[PDB]
């Protein structure tokens, strides 16, 4: 897993790879690691995939209820505080490592959360197995006061470093841009540099190859 | 209709809680007690009605200490006053456990205030039949308070409740007018004795015992102590001189 | 301390009448008139903003509330009782449905959940029934557009068009004459403004009238772009200007 | 981790490095270990990042509730709340917290709270993994009632040596100054303190 | 008037009275007379026992709490059993945890607080018994009068129960005499026997009728019944 | 049947008398209060009455500091006032801890009104005989006035008034905002907004005030504070040099 | 305390009757009439809608006829909201049995369980009883077609034909007059509609005021099928019988 | 020791042209010992099909649980459960037992009745949604199935052609697994009809 | 573990259970009946943990008999086996699980067909023509896979179990002291007292 977060002049951008693995075997070649807390606050998950999905939806549900109760747009610090206090209570047993980013009435924000409940704040962050490959690129090309397009290029290059160099990462790049005065644009499969080449042979079987013992029609209608 | 006075938390048509006002009648029936704020501390004093010669003198102590710096005195149902002081002692210990510093008097006043007010919110509990005069010395000067059965409390230059509260307040008002610069700890103890002896005229059919306590910064190092021995007798003689 | 009211406060009278329900319904009758009309391509719910003071801002008090992005609610009766029900209705949509099925509840089931809460306020110990009737308008994929009325008893009925409050009897009669099964959303809003005018005594404008619709999806109100299946909320509260534009063609 | 707080003539200054590590990898090189719990009461954090953040957030909650009812709390009061959480939950916490705050009457005060959950009032306190290497330097160079200029230099020289020898410490030297004038944020970069 | 405010203890009257507490106090006046008195060295309890029939036994009035403390009852016996059992536990707690004999003054405070909790909450009733606690601690001999209201008073001498005013007037008159009876237990008993006889009206005090208890400087709390009180008749 | 006026159950008319009698308890203190919004501030004015000479003037207060930003003035008995004060302070502290930001004025008002609704519905908890006026300068909404009552009702105000002589102050403020046409008091400094609030308190009530007769609470950006007797005295000299 | 306001819902009358149960049964006698008829080849459920409007959406309306199981259904008389509480618990109970034994719950066991819950509110709790009278129509492999009824007391009985709600005395007399043991469903459909039309308090029995359901075992299937009639289907069968 | 390797068995799902297919082996065992050749792992609730691998006691329990929940769903919603919605129901039900999970590998397969869209989904033991457009595999021969499906599968296969693909992927994967086999069954799901076919395979 | 065998023939279910109870070093009993009658036409055999084995069996017996009194009806062998499975499924995730393996041998009076169910301690139910628990199957299954027919008579089924027991008495190291054999058919449950030398 490779997930990154980059701050630019008028917002924040997050990016991720699309490889899900069960040990050394790839389960999903195109999974969504960019989750949504609220319309303008997005989350990137690493570690236990079931834990990252559920903790995002639980806090996201509570954020929606809070937003409707307060009659205000969701804040990143609110989603951050609710995530860290939930993860701390379970003492790291919920294996959710998240990069949370978004825009709100107070501005743009970028945070990273660990499973035990610790939080870090920065302009560029990376988590997962391909974190070191991503951070290497981030430490080399990052500058202060980045433009929108520069931030997309920097985040995408960091994810690519995870794809090529880390075995726990591969396939495609998913990007989500969050600007101060605009709607958040979620770019599913922003880059697809790992398209499977055409097979050397078609393995379509002639009809009647498999031996059948018994055949029946299943009743669906009650 | 009628029956608004039968249950506690019930509002009457004119927006009153009669069960609380009925608890005030129990306080008015009780013994007169006072409190005097001086220039660096507070002085508490209470009447002790001698019902019979069989009562052992200087034994049935009415004035109670909370923590090490707060003194409490009350009028009305004595057992109800003890229940409030027991809660006050629990609340003071809880404050010292968490915040290290001994509980401030305004802080302590609210803790008793919220607890007494809580007993006016339900029909399963009875309102307190006591008005408690309390105070002491904390971080910034001395404080004197008087707490009512409703939960209402204020800061006081001089407090009075019980049987002879009218005579006590009238004598306390004279002290505020004559001493704008501030009365001293020595003078306040002597004066506290005078106030009760004059307030005893409302219950002059029975004999009484005098009980004074004080908490002064220069005299008792900001700790609550009972007035004993020569200083107590000096107060009695001062009151017996001006009664005639 | 400790709640000693463990017994029912609503009981059956000799005649069979449940007193507290009847008296709660009486409180609804005293309340300001609110109405709902269902069209072919949408549902409209409207009410009068009865301001207690001209110094008070009517914008801060919303009589029409969003429950889900596809479901809205309006009331007649006790304001405070409505506000807490909306809080409970919003929460039950997540706890009993969205955190289970990953999607928002259909109108009929959310109505059933609100009705359950109001039913419990009739049977449970130490409580009184809610002094409100609710009009819930919403949309879901498999049922389409629907309008429901929830009473203090906890009973609910589906409606083509209805009204509750002060002049509910007069408003229902007016709705019966003007409603047809071929009405468009814009037509339904037109009847809504006509029916509400008979109830409103004072000023009749976009600042004194609160109106919301359940219609087409709003991609501009979603807040994000990317997911094709996410097309935006169907609930939309009409602004003061949007109401005033339709009042000129009255 | 290299954290310290030193009382002086005008108040108290808190100092910290910016390195948090997961094994041998620096997960964050710009960490702020100087956490505010009240206007003029701050803390230095060492040990578990998740524990110290959770404690400081609860203390900030308690001191906010204290101020609403009783007014501005003392440094001793803030140190007592920190201790109460550290001592009672000692089996589940790994936290070494230095508590330092400014008072108008008490001037500057430093309270150190080690792993066990005890309180120690000191003129100055050093904590963290990097503090072990500067026990000799700090004991020989510390003086009471130093000026602001001297105290900044004392912490700057101490933490620079702590960063030099300890692998767990590094990054930038952060400082928070607590006086009657207010709160002052100070930062010192590797290009400066490494060549001291 | 009275009928509307005496339904339960939680209710106050317009004058500020608690009628349920007042009715509990009335149970003491209906109960048999018991006398308590002390000097500087010893404390004495004298109690008049009551029987239902001439075929019934005389119900006990004095209960031992500890080796240095005890009390006499007037009113409901089961309520006296509950309060004495609590006082037995409080004396036991102080001796086990602090290795300290419980002060008689502090014992009165504990009985005050337990009786108070029955007067402020709904569903509860006041205790229907009056208690006369005697004891010898680090400050000497003590005598305390317990009332269901919660009011506990330290006294030289006192009497509670039916016709108890006669005994109370005697002790108030003999105050200067029985206070100086030091180092002589038998004479302090005789002062209490003469006190309780001032309350007699129905019958004279007999062998299986009288109950006497004493605690002092070098005397643990012991109860005398039957043959042991024959020399005081 | 006749106990419908004793507990919070519906009367045959559909009314709740216990709630109605709790409204009557708010005027027991005989104290009037008003709230106004400035350009970037919010001011509360409350009458200060000290009948007994034995009272400490500094302790007699109906204005409370809930948080750093939010202030609250109460109309009603002080035992219930401090009950609502302590709860609001506890709710304010919890909100900041749970959600990472300071609780807004309207949210606290909604929270306190929700609690007041519970006492209106549930039988064992009696309604508090107090009206609470919350004031602050919100980071999103700006100057804010939100008022809660025993019924559980709450709404935002351009300017509000509470007390026995509420209608006199209400109509006085109404006539000004009809004349000025704007919803706030057009003034830069808070000092002159306090001066406005005192002047209109005098004009409506028909009574002159001294430094000890008034109690002022000022809400600014990131701070709420109450003025001392000498601060009010300075404000009273300024209005005297105009009439 | 709260004793003053307690109506005492679970106490006997001097006659030996349960006040709240009797008063709840009085509430049912005002609700719309629901009739169930058991035939040799199926069961018929018919119910009259109480209080109807022209703008009432009948197509999405359900107030009297509810589906508990694939084989069991109920007719409701009384409070609709109180019924849905019991209907929900019955649905859970039916599924609990299916999860436990891998078999569909026999009708009587479901009826007894619901009736026991009704009885609970009659003996303990201090809460008001459910103002609901059910008609249970179901099928199992043991007894075949079954018809039960339960009231607020918690008592249930088996029937060949039964009516709940308003005008039950008149309805039961009409059913007893025309019922025979060898009835067909088509004949039972007619009887149910004829009995309602004669007992209706309104002018005429129309389709918009009715709810209709049949439980039949299909001859060309071999399995029991439930059929809740649509507004158009009620309109058709109303003309066929001779009511139009 | 491993609860997912005591009983054995495999489930595979595949998408095609306006159709989906789901297949499983029939083996139930206790370690090395073969117990049953009739233990079907595919269940259906309306038109939505669910295949469960792993510990057999949990397979039976969850089947009874999801039958319990879909029946209540149908009574409340007045409609049959949908593949997309049922996938979320499985996910939330599995995560409910996060720290005491069912040792299973659930597989959802079916076609949406409204849109006509073919849908398959996969889950781990704690309820992570694996939504792939191609194929979903689960069981003790998951590695063997992954290799078969990645090679044989091609997009937009006809119901008759997809049957040949899924059957050969299941059979050759089961023959390389000791804990899988003992008969096989394939479901061919269409908008209107579902065909169930039992396959002839090795019995060792 | 103890020997628990089951076989379903044409008209009956035959259960064979070992008589030995071994604790540590000694065989304490050689005539133990490791079966309980749940209902007139349903029988359950059991083996496993010392205490759990009988406690669970009597618990199930009490519940089925309670149902039979309440409904005045006998549950089908399928309904009983499903009830047993759920109890063992609930037990496996409790504080201390029932370590009991059971065989349900019942005759459905409604279907007029014999039925045999196999459930282990985990709660794994399977309907089988023949079943065994523990190591019993390792020696017996090959003989059952060879000779078994669905149309076998009760006499034929007894001969096959005899062959199964003879294999167990030859190859298995433990002495299980023979078996108690019981027949479950339309007439009820009877015991074959003559299996020692049949």
């Amino acid at each position: 897993t490779t997930i990154v977060g980059v701050k630019f002049n008028n917002g924040v951008v997050i990016a991720a790879d699309t490889r899900s693995t069960q040990g050394p075997i790839v389960a999903d070649k195109n999974c969504a690691k960019l989750h949504r807390i609220s319309p303008k606050i997005w989350c990137a998950g690493a570690g236990t995939a079931a834990d990252t999905e559920a903790v995002t939806q639980l806090i996201g549900s509570n954020i929606e209820l809070h937003s409707l109760y307060t009659s205000r747009e969701p804040r990143v610090v609110s989603a951050l505080q609710m995530l860290k206090q939930h993860l701390f209570k379970y003492q790291g047993h919920i294996g959710a490592y998240l990069i949370v980013a978004g825009v709100d009435p107070t501005g743009s924000h970028l945070f990273s959360i660990h499973a035990h409940g610790s939080t870090d704040v920065g302009y560029y962050l990376s988590l997962g197995s391909g974190s070191l490959a991503a951070m290497a690129v981030l430490e080399s090309h990052w500058k202060q006061d980045l433009t929108k397009e520069e931030a997309i290029k920097l985040a995408s290059d960091a994810i690519q470093a995870g794809i090529w160099n880390d075995l726990g990462s591969g396939s495609n790049v998913d990007v989500c841009v969050m600007e101060i005065g605009k709607d958040a644009e979620y770019l599913r499969n922003y880059l697809t540099p790992n398209v499977r080449e055409e097979k050397q042979k078609s393995y379509k079987f002639p009809r009647g190859t498999t031996a059948v013992l018994k055949e029946s029609i299943v009743n669906i209608c009650d | 209709g009628t029956g608004y006075d039968l249950s506690n938390s019930v509002f009457s048509p004119d927006g009153r809680n009669f069960q609380v006002e009925y608890a005030v009648k129990a306080v008015e029936n009780g013994t007169t007690s006072i409190g005097i704020k001086c220039n660096d501390g507070v002085v508490f004093a209470v009447e002790k009605l001698i019902t019979s010669k069989l009562l052992v003198p200087q034994k049935n102590v009415k004035i109670q200490v909370v923590d090490r710096h707060i003194g409490c005195v009350y009028s009305g149902l004595i057992p109800d006053g003890r229940h409030l002081v027991n809660r006050g002692r629990e609340e003071a210990a809880s404050f010292k456990k968490l915040y290290k510093t001994p509980i401030p008097i305004p802080a302590f006043a609210d803790r008793l205030g919220q607890y007494v007010q809580a007993h006016t919110l339900y029909n399963s509990v009875r309102p307190f039949g006591v008005s408690t005069i309390f105070g002491g010395v904390d971080k910034n000067g001395a404080h004197l308070y008087m707490l009512e059965p409703s939960g209402s409390y204020w800061g006081y230059k001089g407090a009075a409740t019980g049987k002879g509260r009218q005579s006590a307040k009238a004598e306390l008002e004279k002290l505020v007018d004559h001493h704008p610069e501030g009365l001293s700890a020595r003078e306040a103890v002597k004066q506290a004795a005078k106030i009760i002896y004059l307030a005893h005229e409302d219950n002059k059919e029975k004999d009484f015992e005098l009980e004074i306590s004080w908490c002064s910064l220069s005299e008792t190092n900001g700790l609550h102590k009972f007035v004993k021995g020569d200083l107590l007798q000096e107060a009695i003689d001062f009151a017996q001189k001006e009664i005639n | 301390m400790t709640d000693r009211y463990s017994f029912s406060l609503t009981t059956f009278s000799p005649s069979g009448k449940l007193g507290q329900i009847d008296y709660a319904l009486t409180a609804v009758k005293q309340g300001v008139t609110s109405l709902g009309i269902k069209a072919t391509n949408g549902v409209v719910i409207a009410t009068e903003k009865k301001s207690s003071s001209p110094l008070a801002m009517s914008e801060t008090l919303s009589k029409v509330s969003l429950l889900t992005p596809d479901i809205g609610a309006v009331y007649s009766g006790m304001g405070p009782d409505y506000r807490v029900l909306v809080d409970k209705s919003r929460k039950v949509a997540h706890t009993s449905y969205k955190r289970i099925y990953g999607e928002y509840p259909p109108t009929k089931l959310l109505v059933s959940e609100v009705a359950k809460i109001m039913q419990e306020a009739t049977q449970s110990g130490g409580v009184r029934p809610f002094g409100v009737s609710l009009l819930i308008a919403g949309h879901d994929e498999f049922n389409g557009f629907s309008l429901y009325q929830v009473d203090p008893s906890g009973s609910y009925f589906p409606w083509k068009a209805t009204a509750i409050g002060k002049g509910s009897v007069a408003a229902k009669t007016f709705l019966e004459k003007r409603w047809n099964d071929e009405l468009e959303l814009e037509d339904a809003i037109h009847i809504a403004l006509l029916t509400l005018k008979e109830s409103v005594e004072g000023e009749f404008n976009g600042d004194t009238i609160e109106l919301a619709i359940i219609g087409d999806e709003n991609p501009d109100l979603l807040g994000y772009t990317g997911i094709p299946t996410d097309k935006g909320p169907r609930f939309r509260k009409l602004t003061s200007q949007e109401i005033n534009d339709r009042l000129e063609a009255l | 981790t290299s954290i310290m707080a030193v009382t002086f003539k005008d108040g108290v200054i808190l100092g910290a490095d910016s390195r948090t590590t997961t094994g041998a990898y620096i997960a964050n090189r710009v960490t702020d270990k100087l956490t505010r719990v009240h206007d003029k009461i701050w803390c230095c954090r060492s040990g578990s990042a998740a524990d110290t953040q959770a404690i400081a957030d609860i203390v900030q909650y308690h001191l906010e509730l204290y101020t609403s009812q009783y007014g501005t709390p003392s440094t001793e009061t803030a140190a007592s709340v920190f201790k109460e959480l550290c001592y009672e939950n000692k089996d589940n916490l790994t936290a070494g917290i230095i508590v330092a705050g400014y008072d108008d009457k008490n001037k500057g005060e430093v309270y150190t709270i080690p792993l066990g959950g005890s309180v120690h009032k000191l003129p100055y306190a050093i904590a963290g993994s990097g503090s072990t290497f500067i026990y000799g330097y700090c004991d020989k160079n510390f003086r009471e009632n130093m000026s602001k200029e001297e105290t900044v230099d004392f912490i700057k020289h101490s933490l620079s040596q702590a960063i030099k020898w300890d692998g767990s410490s590094g990054g930038v030297i952060r400082m928070v100054v607590l006086t009657a004038a207010g709160v002052e944020r100070l930062i010192f970069y590797p290009d400066e303190y490494e060549q001291l | 008037f009275r009928n509307n405010y005496d339904g339960d203890t939680v209710t106050f009257s317009p004058t500020g009275r608690l009628f349920q507490v007042e009715y509990a106090l009335e149970a003491i006046k209906q109960g048999s007379v018991t006398v308590g008195l002390r000097s500087n060295t010893h404390a004495v309890l004298v109690a008049l026992k009551r029987n239902a029939d001439e075929l019934s036994s005389y119900q006990k009035k004095i209960i031992k709490c500890d080796e240095h403390m005890g009390l006499s009852l007037a009113g409901l016996a089961p309520d006296a059993r509950v309060l004495s059992n609590y006082l037995r536990q409080q004396c036991n707690y102080s001796s086990l945890v602090f290795n300290r004999k419980l002060a008689v003054e502090r014992a009165g405070h504990l009985l005050c607080d337990k009786a108070q909790k029955n007067t402020q909450s709904y569903g509860g009733r006041p205790y229907g018994v009056g208690l006369l606690i005697i004891g010898y601690d680090k400050s000497g001999a003590h005598l305390l009068e317990f009332q269901p209201s919660g009011n506990v008073t330290e006294l030289y001498g006192t009497a509670i129960g039916a016709r108890s005013q006669g005994a109370k007037t005697y002790l108030e008159r003999t105050l200067d005499t029985f206070i100086k009876i030091d180092g002589n237990p038998d004479e302090l008993i005789k002062a209490g026997v003469e006190a309780i006889s001032q309350s007699l009206r129905d019958e004279s005090l007999t062998v299986d009728n009288l109950s006497i208890a004493i605690v002092g400087k070098d005397t643990p709390f012991t109860i005398y019944d039957g043959e042991a009180v024959a020399k005081y008749i | 049947a006749g106990y419908d006026r004793h507990i919070t159950i519906f009367s045959p008319e559909g009314r709740l008398y216990q709630v109605e009698y709790a409204f009557k308890a708010t005027n027991q203190t005989n104290i009037n209060s008003l709230a106004v919004r400035g350009k970037d501030c919010t001011v509360v004015i409350s009458q200060k009455k000290v009948p007994d000479k034995l009272l400490d003037p500094t302790t007699v207060s109906y204005i409370f500091c809930i948080s750093r930003t939010i202030g609250m003035v109460v109309n009603g008995p002080i035992p219930d006032a401090r009950n609502a004060a302590l709860r609001a302070k506890a709710e304010a502290a919890e909100f900041r801890y749970k959600y990472g930001y300071d609780m807004p004025c309207d949210v606290l008002a909604k929270r306190m009104a929700n609690l007041s609704q519970i006492y209106t519905q549930r039988a064992y908890m009696r309604p508090l005989g107090v009206i609470l006026t919350f004031v602050s300068v919100d980071e999103e909404l700006g100057p804010s006035i939100y008022k809660t009552d025993p019924a559980g009702y709450y709404v935002g105000y351009k300017a509000t008034a509470t007390g026995p002589k509420q209608q006199e102050i209400t109509t006085n403020l109404e006539n000004h905002f009809k004349k000025s046409k704007i919803d706030h008091i057009n003034e830069e400094s808070w000092e002159k907004v306090v001066e406005f609030a005192i002047t209109h308190m005098i004009d409506a009530l028909g009574t002159e005030f001294s430094k000890n007769d008034l109690e002022v609470g000022v809400a600014t950006k990131d701070k709420f504070f109450t003025l001392s007797a000498e601060n009010i005295e300075e404000r009273l000299v300024a209005i005297a040099e105009q009439d | 305390g709260s004793r003053r306001y307690d109506s005492r819902t679970t106490i006997f009358s001097p006659e030996g009757r349960l006040y709240q149960v009797e008063y709840a049964l009085e509430s049912i006698s005002h609700a719309g009439t629901a009739i169930g008829i058991m035939a040799s080849d199926g069961i018929v459920l018919a119910a009259e809608r109480k209080v109807t409007s022209t703008l009432l959406e009948q197509d999405t309306s359900t107030e009297k006829l509810y589906k508990l199981n694939d084989k069991i259904a109920v007719a409701v008389a009384g409070l609709t909201a109180d019924a849905e509480i019991l209907i929900n618990t019955a649905r859970i109970h039916a599924q609990n049995y299916l999860k436990t034994y891998n078999e569909d719950i026999p009708v009587e066991i479901l009826v007894r369980r619901l009736s026991d819950i009704k009885q609970g509110y009659t003996q303990h709790g201090g809460l008001r009883p459910f103002g609901v009278s059910f008609i249970y129509a179901g099928y199992d492999d043991r007894y075949g077609y079954q018809l039960y009824t339960s009231n607020p007391s918690g008592n249930y009985t088996g029937w060949k034909a039964i009516s709940v709600g308003a005008n039950t005395s008149a309805a039961q007399t009409l059913l007893q007059m025309d019922y025979k043991d060898d009835m067909k469903v088509d004949d039972a459909i007619e009887l149910a509609l004829k009995t309602l039309s004669k007992t209706t308090d309104s002018s005429a029995l129309t389709y918009d005021r009715l709810e209709f359901a049949t439980i039949r075992k299909g001859a060309n299937d071999g399995e029991v099928y439930q059929k809740i009639f649509k507004p158009q289907e009620i309109k058709d069968i109303l003309v066929k019988t001779g009511i139009t | 020791s491993d609860p997912s390797s005591i009983n054995g068995g495999i489930v595979v799902a595949m998408t095609g042209k306006d159709c989906v297919a789901i297949a499983c082996d029939l083996r139930l065992g206790s370690q090395s010992l073969g117990v049953s050749n009739k233990f079907e792992k595919i269940f259906h609730y309306g038109h939505v099909f669910l295949g469960i691998t792993g510990l057999a006691t949990d397979v039976t329990t969850l089947n009874e649980m999801f039958r319990y929940k879909t029946n209540l769903y149908k009574l409340k919603e007045e409609r049959a459960i949908e593949p997309e919605t049922f996938t979320q129901l499985v996910s939330s039900s599995l995560y409910e037992r996060r720290f005491g999970p069912y040792f299973v590998g659930p597989v959802v397969a079916g076609i949406n009745s409204k849109s006509g869209k073919p849908f398959i989904a996969g889950f781990d033991l704690i309820g992570c949604i694996d939504e792939a457009k191609d194929f979903i595999v689960s069981g003790t021969a998951s590695d063997q199935l992954f290799g078969m499906c990645e090679s044989l599968y091609e997009p937009n296969l006809e119901p008759e052609d997809l049957f040949e693909t899924i059957s050969q992927a299941l059979l050759n994967a089961a023959d390389r697994d000791a804990l899988s086999g003992w008969g096989a069954v394939v479901y061919i799901i269409k908008k209107d009809e579902v065909v169930k076919r039992y396959l002839k395979m090795r019995q060792d | 573990m103890d020997i628990i065998l089951g076989i379903r023939v044409q008209d009956s279910v035959i259960l064979a259970s070992s008589k030995a109870v071994t604790r540590g070093i000694s065989v304490l009993k050689d005539s133990d009946d490791k079966t309980r009658q749940l209902s007139p036409h349903t029988l359950m055999s059991f083996a496993g943990e010392a205490g759990d084995t009988v406690q669970f069996a009597e618990y199930i017996q009490a519940n089925i008999q309670l149902y039979s009194i309440r409904e005045d009806y006998e549950l089908s062998p399928q309904a009983v086996s499903s009830f047993v499975r759920q109890e063992l499924a609930k037990s496996i995730r409790s504080r201390r699980p029932y370590q009991v393996n059971v065989l349900i041998g019942g005759y459905d009076k409604k279907k007029n067909k014999p039925e045999l169910y196999q459930i282990d301690y985990l709660g794994t139910k399977v309907e089988l023509p023949y079943g065994a628990h523990g190591y019993s199957g390792f020696y017996t299954f090959s003989l059952l896979d060879h000779h078994y027919r669905p149309d076998m008579t009760t006499e034929e089924g007894l001969d096959l179990l005899k062959l199964c027991v003879q294999e167990l008495e030859k190859r298995m190291p433990m002495d299980f002291k023979g078996v108690i054999v019981k027949i479950v058919d339309k007439d009820g449950i009877r015991q074959v007292d003559d299996f020692q030398a049949q």
